[PDB]
């Protein structure tokens, strides 16, 4: 899916700030609650990181809930160039 | 689709604006007290709500 | 299932070899000149140049559009 | 600032949704259940699992990210909403941790017929009065057809059923369909009320001996 | 520096909503406080039918759900300090306190 | 080292992803006066486009810094796959490169400021 870069950044950026992230199933929700992008672009996102393995999916009453795994941490630490030493806030 | 176009229809009354907080399928429909649950959901879900069946 | 009318082709982008090449005159000394207008948009700034239709200039980011008689 | 009937009802659908989301997530984890208990300006969620190693994980991430997930979702102050996880009393004695064993048997290829057997010898060596099984669905053959077992004592019918019967359903997604799977563990009344109702059975009656 | 305190007591189970306000009568008593009630609203029926089957066929068989919901109101004539302190006894889940000023 | 400071500059640059690619891009960046820096390579069959760059670098007092092989410019500007074998493969040329911003001093910074001064 096409997502402009600054999108793609402050989705990167709350993920590996906060180490998971839900979002309800409404694919023309205009902003997701917790971050400014599109609904349906953060849903969209994190199932192309679900799809390589960097973050685990779970269904439940139409929401979506992820969790950042250790690949994806040291993805989002490479991408996002942030020092080793800062780590999601769930550690 | 383009913007103007795309899921442009209002959507602010009538069973295509509301669906079960549950399944998400538009029919069944329980409003009452602010459930939002279709009724087989609800029948499923009612012991974990709250509701006893006395009668 | 059955057609009547042909099929319809998604508009494809025409390709230019180099568009900007043809938005800049460098003279012998070394001075450069612009043969297209430049968008007053601040948004747009500086280096963002307009569309010279035969009727009006357009710019392709904002929207913009200039009418000249 | 909503009424008392919408706040009610609010309550019972979060638990409810709280149950349904620990379910899907707890699964191979384990998760018996969960108990929400509501304070001043603090809420407290304990989880029930025969495995809480795993819920918490190594130096309890996992159960940060779920405390963090449920805060978000729910909308709940920071710092406001957090999660224990505790370990389930005579696991033998529920029916949702019984259930869980049996799917997870039956997932790894061992005989309905084996399994089974061994879910209610070790139900009723954990002191249950009584247990029953029944596994339905396509098993040897295309046609589907229920299997039923059954040890001790069982009762189904009036009000005692809802405290003296422990019951769970899991669906089982085999290769060549859905298998459904049905426990129902019989309680013993317990005096305490700890492992078992706090109540005799309605036509129980003891008479002391005399002095 | 005596006030009326309103006491709102909300609950689906009626032995820990009973032995919630019978532990806040006695720690009143305890003070020499005043205490009117506990007063019981009638109680609150939520009621649901809903058709026992998931499809239309079949005898039509309705489930009547219903979701009690009891109210007690108790006013204590003491300051906010002595009786913010006899709310703070330990109370059973599932039981909902409010205190407010008349 | 000026080679290889300019190297170390521009993957540095490419992480923090502050660098622009392309003539296209490049004039643009370059007519925002953010571009702090820009880099030609020499392998240009074109004159008008050599030409065009050195004017405008001119005209909008840019430091400018020249590389033999297009290709090895666009390695180091990542216009290629890393495999775990080796030295990415799948290169494309790239004409021009531009620096809006540096993310963070760096050793190789001082050399080559150094050396197009
Ligand atoms: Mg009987
Ligand atoms: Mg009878
Ligand atoms: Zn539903
Ligand atoms: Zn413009």
């Amino acid at each position: 899916m096409i997502i402009s870069e600054k999108n793609r950044r402050e989705i990167s950026k709350y993920l590996f700030q906060e180490g998971v992230c839900y979002a309800k199933k409404d694919y023309n929700l205009a902003k997701h609650p917790l971050i400014d992008v599109p609904n349906l672009q953060v849903i969209k996102l994190m199932q192309s990181f679900k799809s390589k393995e960097y973050v685990r999916e779970t269904f439940a009453w139409m929401h979506y809930y992820w969790y950042l795994t250790n690949d994806g941490i040291e993805f989002l630490r490479t991408y996002l160039n942030l020092p080793s030493e800062i780590v999601p806030a769930t550690l | 689709g383009h913007s103007n176009i795309w899921n442009a229809h209002p959507k602010n009354y009538g069973p295509g604006s509301r669906t079960c907080r549950v399944c998400g399928n538009p029919h069944a429909i329980i409003r009452k007290y602010g459930l939002m649950c279709c009724r087989q959901c609800f029948r499923s879900n009612a012991k974990e709500i709250g509701f006893i069946k006395y009668r | 299932k059955t057609y009547t009318k042909p099929k319809k082709i998604k508009h494809k982008k025409k390709k230019v070899k180099l568009a900007v090449l043809q938005f800049y005159k460098v003279d012998d000394s070394g001075k450069v000149q612009r043969l297209r207008k430049e968008c007053p948009n601040a948004e747009c700034g500086a280096g963002t140049f307009m569309a010279n239709h035969f009727d009006r200039h357009y710019c392709g980011k904002c929207g913009l559009t200039y009418v000249y008689q | 600032q909503i009424s008392k009937k919408r706040k009610f009802v609010a309550d019972g659908v979060f638990f409810a949704e709280l149950n349904e989301v620990l379910t899907r997530e707890l699964a191979e984890d384990g998760y018996s259940g969960v108990e929400v208990r509501v304070t001043p300006v603090r809420t407290e969620i304990i989880i029930r699992a025969t495995r809480t190693q795993n819920v918490l994980g190594e130096k309890g991430r996992r159960i940060r990210e779920l405390t963090s997930v449920v805060q978000k979702r729910f909308k709940f102050k920071e710092n406001s909403v957090e999660l224990y996880a505790e370990k389930v009393n005579n696991r033998g004695l529920c029916a949702v941790a019984q259930a869980e064993s049996l799917r997870y048997k039956l997932l790894g290829g061992l005989a309905v017929r084996r399994a089974c057997y061994g879910v209610l010898r070790f139900i009723m060596e954990s002191g249950a009065k009584g247990c029953e099984v029944i596994v339905s669905g396509k098993l040897r053959a295309q046609r589907a057809k229920s299997m039923k077992f059954k040890d001790g004592y069982m009762i189904s019918s009036g009000q005692p059923v809802k405290e003296y019967i422990d019951s769970a359903v899991r669906h089982i997604l085999m290769r060549q369909g859905v298998l459904g799977i049905k426990v129902k563990i019989m309680l013993d009344w317990d005096p305490k009320g700890k492992q078992g109702p706090t109540t005799p059975l309605p036509d129980l009656v003891t008479i002391h001996s005399p002095k | 520096q005596i006030h009326k305190i309103r006491i709102t007591l909300s609950s689906k189970n009626v032995k820990n909503l009973e032995k919630v306000c019978a532990d806040l009568v006695r720690g009143a008593k305890d003070k020499r406080l005043r205490v009117k009630g506990p007063v019981r609203m009638p109680t609150k029926v939520l009621n649901i039918t809903t058709r026992k089957s998931p499809c239309g066929e079949g005898t039509n068989t309705w489930d009547r759900f219903e979701l009690r919901v009891h109210k007690r109101v108790i006013d204590l004539f003491s300051s906010a300090d002595v009786v913010k302190q006899i709310t703070s006894i330990t109370i059973e889940p599932g039981v909902e306190v409010e205190v407010t000023i008349a | 080292d000026i080679m290889t400071a300019l190297q170390l500059v521009l993957k540095k640059s490419k992480a923090h992803g502050g660098l622009a690619r392309g003539l296209h891009e490049g004039a643009k960046v370059i007519e925002k006066h953010a571009a702090q820096l820009c880099v030609l390579a020499e392998d240009c069959d074109q004159p008008d486009y050599v030409k065009l760059v050195k004017a405008l670098c001119a005209d909008h007092n840019v430091s400018l810094i020249t590389v033999p092989n297009a290709k090895t410019l666009g390695e180091w500007a990542g216009l290629c796959k890393i495999d775990s074998e080796g030295k990415a493969r799948k290169v494309v040329g790239c004409g021009c490169v531009v620096v809006k911003d540096y993310g963070e001093e760096t050793e190789g910074l001082h050399i080559v400021q150094e050396y197009v001064k």
